């Protein structure tokens, strides 16, 4: 009886919502509906263009259902306010979706309640002023749920999707894969965070007020998310958007989809995470999280960046080019924090750079730099992360780089950190090396025979090549 | 769905 | 330095209709007044707009209906940081 996606986010093992409050922009909504009567506040806050009863507030319906209805619902408390930005036939404006975002902070200065989740399961084309409004709102101590998209593309071209500071989720079905249907389907890429369930998806109809319906969507799997997110800063009310995002992704199922469903291009940038509910287990723990950087671009002195939360450490750096025409990588300071920077080579399409995020409170964090000599630097507390970069265009606690390149330590004072490093070597066209279960892949790098790059997947390091060896930091408590 | 993979992918 | 920026998706363009974003610290009082000087200066053209709402809270600028000729004209206003042509947005 239980559906197959409520049984999908539950944790492995098991035992909310109601300090939060969910904010829905949306298609009206039937509150009627004995799912969500008494839960879901309709603002009537409205604006909808013109279209070009029960079709109407069919969507948001069913993602109001799936966010809080008391038989289906993932967060089955949760107080919800629902704004409507979706006419009649599902088409809303930029332009209205700015003045919801704008109405939910008036009403949160108005009336100051707790944690506020908004959730924007809608999508339009690549938008800088949507974007800025959502990171900004996300600025202001909210978190923001969207959809990744239904096109089957990279979601970085679709809005809020792109939207920086935000949680952008994609849609995996009953087989834990990534939906597919014609030619549409699941958006990917390096700006979706993680997926839910989000086909065959029951909840309320707008139909009747007892009557339920299957959807599918990047829409239904944001709910999911939202409603895990709901539930989440009800337990630990006082989490930073690191902090739950750090989470979200620690509680993920992992390495479940069968990435050959993604473009080629794509399933090194797109998260093998499908979202779970936290178990009853949960002392402190070491979260890291990996950062992939927009790509460089061709030009001669492209540099991509990578940057962790304010609340985050920057532990580690990498750097990735599909060619391998690339000048490594090296960590700087910008705002007195520590950001990945990753040079492309003359000629080369471009590089990405790949940060290594953690939260590591108490931590003081220095980098350690030697120029071209091999060429060796450690530190003199505990080494998180090896970086190199060069300038030419061809050939314990220490790193080691190539004769011709400088290398750079990340060093952490971090009383309570233990790290250790593990090597593995083949003769190869990729090569991986995982820390054991309890620790935390800080660090990936490969020992200096043409590599296009390494970054960790999960706590797994991988390296990219066209003797091989792969390096993996992986600390604890 | 048109005109945008709305609707359950359409 | 300030630009303009319209969707790539060219059937989800709505031209006509135009988000004017003003620089982060521009105050509520001025939006207002940038506005009615975008307002004034069409009109002198020639031109009918309309304000239909003024953004503060997140980002200040305003809404504004007109035609987009005036795009040379209104992004050399006072306070402007970039200006977008509305487009639309969709269920998911």
């Amino acid at each position: 009886s239980i559906p197959w996606n409520l049984e999908r986010i539950t944790p492995p093992r098991y035992r909310g919502g109601s300090l939060v409050e969910v904010y829905l922009l949306d298609t009206s909504i039937q509150s009627d509906h004995r799912e969500i009567e008494g839960r879901v506040m309709v603002t009537d806050f409205e604006n909808v263009p013109e279209e070009d009863a029960s079709k109407c507030d069919s969507h948001g319906t069913h993602l109001a259902g799936v966010v809080s209805g008391r038989d289906a619902g993932v967060a089955k408390g949760a107080s919800m306010r629902s704004l409507r930005v979706l006419n009649c036939q599902g088409k809303g404006t930029v332009s209205g979706t700015l003045i919801g975002l704008e109405f939910i902070r008036k009403s949160q200065l108005v009336q100051p309640v707790g944690p506020l989740v908004v959730l924007l399961p809608l999508a339009g084309g690549y938008s800088r002023v949507l974007n800025a409004a959502c990171q900004r709102l996300a600025r202001a101590g909210v978190v923001l749920v969207t959809a990744a998209g239904n096109f089957r593309d990279d979601a970085c071209l679709y809005s809020p999707a792109s939207a920086p500071e935000v949680i952008t989720v994609g849609a995996t079905n009953a087989q834990d894969q990534p939906v597919t249907l014609g030619t549409l389907g699941t958006n990917f890429g390096r700006c979706v965070d993680l997926f839910a369930p989000g086909e065959d998806i029951i909840g309320a109809s707008s139909d009747c007020s007892t009557c339920f319906v299957s959807q599918s969507g990047t829409s239904q799997a944001a709910a999911h998310v939202a409603g895990i997110a709901a539930m989440m800063l009800s337990a630990e009310p006082e989490l930073t958007l690191a902090e739950l995002r750090q989470r979200l992704i620690h509680f993920s199922a992992k390495d479940v989809i069968n990435e050959a469903w993604f473009p080629e291009d794509q399933r090194v940038l797109t998260p093998n995470l499908v979202a779970a509910l936290p178990p009853s287990t949960h002392g402190w723990q070491l979260f890291c999280r990996t950062v992939w950087s927009a790509h460089s671009g061709p030009t001669r002195m492209a540099t991509a960046i990578a940057r962790c939360a304010p609340d985050e450490e920057l532990l580690s750096c990498s750097s990735f080019s599909r060619s391998g025409k690339r000048r490594g990588e090296r960590m700087e300071a910008q705002g007195g924090k520590l950001v990945c920077r990753a040079h492309n080579a003359f000629g080369g399409e471009g590089v990405y750079a790949i940060a290594r995020c953690c939260l590591l409170p108490q931590a003081n964090c220095s980098v350690h730099t030697a120029p071209p000599a091999g060429t060796r630097v450690h530190c003199h507390h505990v080494l998180t992360g090896c970086s190199s970069h060069w300038e030419v265009e061809d050939l314990p606690n220490q790193c080691v780089g190539h004769r011709e390149a400088s290398i750079h330590a990340s060093c952490c004072h971090a009383p309570g950190l233990e790290c250790k490093v593990k090597e593995h070597g083949i003769p190869q066209e990729q090569v991986t090396v995982a820390c054991e279960e309890g620790w935390t892949l800080t660090g990936c790098s490969a020992l200096p025979s043409h590599v296009l790059g390494a970054y960790a997947v999960d706590n797994t390091c991988v390296v990219r090549s066209r003797a091989v060896t792969a390096v993996a930091i992986c600390c604890r408590s | 769905x048109t005109a945008a993979a709305l609707f359950s992918f359409a | 330095t300030a630009t303009f920026h319209r969707c790539a998706k060219d059937p989800w363009r709505l031209p006509g209709t135009y988000v004017v974003v003003l620089k982060e610290e521009t105050h509520l009082s001025q939006s207002e007044r940038t506005a009615r000087r975008l307002q004034a200066q069409a009109a002198r053209r020639g031109y009918l707009t309309k304000i239909l709402h003024v953004f503060h809270g997140l980002l200040p600028g305003f809404l504004v209906k007109m035609s987009g000729d005036l795009l040379e004209l209104a992004l050399k206003l006072p306070h402007v940081d970039y200006i977008e042509e509305d487009s639309s947005v969709f269920a998911q």
